[PDB]
């Protein structure tokens, strides 16, 4: 029981990068729409990774940490491989099922490897898939193992102050809810920038998330993409994704490799669900 | 800073705590710990968005 | 609210027009300005209830700023900065109609 | 020899299990151990360093901690539990009148497993995931059944609370190996069995309990969608009251078809 | 089992793992169940299906003879 | 000694059976556990004035 040798940041990892080991899997041209918030996504990643000290140049106050928020399914987690993909830093993929409570000292410990070895072999992004089971609006704290969920965030926060003044990129998490977020984690100086993501979108914004999912799939010249902005308003991005999907399997029952408008309207009518916004409840024009 | 109490924000949050976890009881050892470390300023914080 | 436990009140009004060009000025001491710029004219465009709103107009300059990739934070930008923040008053809760009864 | 086999086990002392968590140098690894905490441990020239990898597990002695061999993986005593249901059968034709609801099953199902090659023709992304939603009676667990036996891949049949621990933490860890276990498994068919209490929404004000659900239900997502994506291995979510989940389980994309059983 | 924001969510990952084992893969065939209920207004919809209770037995009122047979 | 030990104070020990060795150089204060996770730093008047 004495310090006998020391060991590098790099070793004794919770896990090896997966951004100059391997690759992000979807590009950005994967995301369609959101373009208002595509300017901000080059804003809090890709900046600071090239070079932090043209914010420093003109003395404005950098962007710490990316909070995505948002219903499901609007691409929080594509785009984060997206801006990974283009600026080709390191990445890190980590979860916060790898970080909960198992051992004595575990919470801690794992929290602090990923930041070690992206501060080493820096410049780096860590991602933090989901942070909606650690950081929880309210807890008991009345039981030992609500304690560790807390102990985990905890640290999480210690090491996101310790972070700053570094190039790299600080920390990217997305929550699926609006009541998963505490007044102290928010703060900024913790998460800056507040990327938002709606299930509102406009007519524009809609019309290019349709047309880049009929981009990868064959098509129909009757396949109609553009019938289908003005029958829904309130989508999210991958709600398109798979009436797209269902496209191809109603065409497989015809034993068709084009897609037809058939089945993409036959699709449509599922998976929306119900919804008031639609122009059949709408009579106030 | 000018007075030197200790600037102690408070949110109505049982995040800031790991150790009693409840505010309630979080009173008076408030005001014992604030008399610790006194002089000091307990910035109770309400917002009154909570529930 | 019981009577005699409160004995001061501090209400934080709406800025003047005095106060609301400093804020501005609290801001830019940490950047760099393109000489001549007075954040006075800015606050006489400005009408304002809140000094939260001259906050996003700093930062958004200097964010115009970062995409031009210039040191200084231009003139332009702090005009551009009222008209999307103001975009942003509406986009976030509507106050400001005149519309009234 | 009955008793002689005996001895040399006897004289022999056991092994502690570990994989290899990180490379540090040429005689030198870190392991997480099974049990836990993470040693530095040296090796044999019993093994080479092209026969090592992270992710493979290794042996050590518990007397000196040296690694003198390679180690197959491991795999939860709970899912060989799944695999030995198989009972309550039934024929291809086993639901009256909602055969239709066969042909919209297999379309995700069956005919992309057999063969993914004539969906790049279509060029659409791999088909995953389908929910099955009606009211109690109406064979949602047959037509789970039905599909595990006609197609004759490996399957389980996961209980919603045999994957559910005292400890949260290992909650997460089952479900976890169930899906690596799935790519082990050509074809492996995974049908939870009533969802209800174990993919729920957010709740957090009642016991400490419902924090255990977020935190397996993460896990579900994780799996299914990331640098790891399912067309192999398919998801068949049985429940038994349509909205009673999350809404990342509403979202299709895991769960791209939302079948009605009438 | 549609609870929100209270621990009866933790109250039915018992119930779920019972009707697991009167799912059909045997083991449930000569292992059976008799059950006394009191409230038979709040019973489960996957227990008024058969295959979990089959056979549903009433306990009446005693009528006018039953009344006098139970006091002897 | 008992004189130079009072409550909360943290001592180091050398385990020849838990022998009180010294006191320890380090503390962490249960108020300062709030107002870290909270984290603020110091102001004064140039981030009110106007
Ligand atoms: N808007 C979209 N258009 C096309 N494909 C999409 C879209 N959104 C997601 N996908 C595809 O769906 C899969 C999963 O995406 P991902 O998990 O990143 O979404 P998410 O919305 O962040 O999920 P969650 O609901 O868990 O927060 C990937 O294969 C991805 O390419
Ligand atoms: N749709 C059906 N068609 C024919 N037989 C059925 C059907 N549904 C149920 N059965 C019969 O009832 C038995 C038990 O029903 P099962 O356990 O499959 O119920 P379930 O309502 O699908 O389950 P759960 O309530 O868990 O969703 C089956 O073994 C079969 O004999
Ligand atoms: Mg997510
Ligand atoms: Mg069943």
């Amino acid at each position: 029981n004495a310090l006998v040798d020391i060991l590098p940041p790099d070793s004794d990892s919770s896990i090896s990068v997966m951004g100059e080991n391997e690759k992000p899997d979807v590009t950005y041209a994967d995301v369609g729409g959101l373009d208002m918030q595509k300017q901000e996504i080059r804003e809090a990643v890709e900046l600071p990774l090239v070079q932090a000290d043209l914010y420093e140049q003109i003395g404005i106050d950098p962007p710490r940490g990316v909070l995505l928020y948002g219903p499901p399914g609007t691409g929080k987690t594509m785009l984060v491989k997206a801006v990974a993909n283009s600026t080709k830093a390191a990445f890190i993929r980590v979860n916060g099922s790898e970080f909960v409570h198992k051992y004595l000292g575990e919470g801690p410990r794992m929290v602090r490897d990923v930041f070690r070895l992206a501060r080493e072999n820096a410049p780096s992004i860590i991602f933090i898939d989901e942070v909606d089971s650690i950081a929880t609006k309210r807890f008991d704290a009345q039981t030992g193992s609500d304690r560790e969920v807390q102990r985990i965030l905890i640290e999480l926060l210690t090491q996101m102050d310790g972070f700053d003044q570094s190039t790299n990129v600080k920390v990217i998490m997305a929550t699926n809810r609006a009541d998963t977020l505490d007044p102290a984690l928010l703060r900024p100086g913790r998460l800056d920038r507040k990327i938002e993501f709606p299930s509102l979108r406009d007519r524009r914004e809609r019309r290019l998330i349709f047309g880049t999912i009929a981009s990868k799939m064959s098509l129909a010249p009757e396949a109609d993409l553009d019938s289908l902005i003005i029958r829904n308003d309130s989508l999210s991005g991958a709600v398109i994704a798979a009436i797209m999907q269902e496209a191809g399997l109603r065409a497989v029952r015809k034993n068709r490799y084009v897609i037809l408008q058939s089945d993409l309207e036959e699709a449509y009518a599922t998976q929306v669900k119900t919804d008031n916004t639609v122009d059949k409840f709408d009579f106030y024009k | 800073h000018h007075t030197d109490c200790k600037f102690i924000r408070v949110s109505g949050a049982e995040l800031v705590q790991k150790y009693i976890g409840e505010g309630s009881r979080m009173v008076r050892e408030l005001f014992v710990m604030a008399r610790e470390h006194a002089p000091s300023i307990i910035f109770m914080d309400e917002i009154d968005s909570i529930g | 609210l019981r009577p005699g436990r409160i004995d001061r009140k501090i209400e934080f009004p709406p800025p003047s027009v005095a106060a609301r060009a400093e804020i501005l000025r609290i801001h830019s001491r940490k950047m760099n300005l393109t000489r001549g710029i007075n954040l006075r004219k800015v606050a006489e465009k400005m009408n304002g209830c809140s000094g939260a709103d001259v906050k996003g107009v700093c930062t958004e300059a200097g964010m115009y700023a970062l995409r031009e990739r210039r040191i200084h934070v231009t003139q332009e930008d702090f005009e551009l900065a009222v008209g999307k923040v103001m975009n942003k008053n509406q986009e976030t809760a509507i106050s400001v109609a005149k519309l009234f009864k | 020899d009955k008793t002689e086999n005996d001895i040399k086990a006897l004289q022999s002392i056991g092994q502690l299990i570990g994989e290899v968590m990180k490379e540090l140098s040429e005689e030198k690894y870190i392991v997480k151990a099974s049990s836990g905490p993470r040693y530095i441990v040296g090796v044999r020239n019993s093994v080479d360093r092209s026969k090592l990898k992270k992710g493979v597990r290794v042996t050590l002695d518990i007397t000196t901690l040296t690694i003198m061999r390679i180690l197959p993986r491991e795999t939860d005593p709970l899912v060989y539990n799944m695999t030995s249901f198989e009972q309550g059968e039934i024929t291809f034709d086993g639901i009256g009148g909602l055969t239709e609801q066969i042909r919209e099953l297999r379309e995700v199902i069956e005919l992309p497993l057999k063969n993914p090659e004539i969906f790049q023709r279509v060029g659409i992304k791999p088909p995953k995931g389908v929910l099955l939603y009606g009211p109690p009676g109406t064979g949602k667990t047959l037509l789970a059944k039905a599909v595990a036996a006609t197609i004759g891949a490996n399957f389980i049949f996961s209980p919603a609370s045999g994957i559910v621990d005292k400890y949260i933490g290992e909650s997460a860890r089952i479900i976890r190996e169930m899906f690596a276990y799935a790519k082990e498994h050509e074809p492996c068919i995974i049908f939870m069995d009533e969802v209800d209490a174990i993919g729920g929404r957010r709740f957090s004000e009642g016991t400490s309990a419902d924090r255990e659900i977020q935190r397996t239900l993460m896990e579900l997502l994780t799996q299914m969608d990331g640098f790891d994506n399912l067309g192999q291995t398919k998801i068949i979510m049985a429940t038994n009251r349509p909205d009673t989940l999350d809404p990342a389980l509403l979202r299709p994309g895991r769960l791209d078809r939302k079948v009605e059983i009438p | 089992f549609d609870s929100e924001k209270s621990g009866d969510r933790e109250v039915q990952r018992t119930m779920l793992e019972l009707l697991n084992q009167l799912d059909g893969f045997s083991s449930d065939d000569r292992v059976k169940v008799l059950a006394a209920t009191n409230r038979v207004d709040v019973l489960d919809p996957a227990l008024l299906r058969s295959g979990r209770l089959d056979r549903k037995i009433e306990f009446p009122l005693p009528s006018e003879d039953s009344r006098a047979q139970i006091l002897q | 000694n008992v004189k130079d030990l009072k409550a909360s104070q943290r001592v180091c020990l050398r385990s020849d059976s838990y022998m009180l060795h010294k006191v320890l150089e380090n503390k962490a204060d249960p108020l300062v556990s709030l107002m870290m996770v909270e984290k603020v730093p110091d102001s004064t008047y140039d981030m009110v004035g106007g």
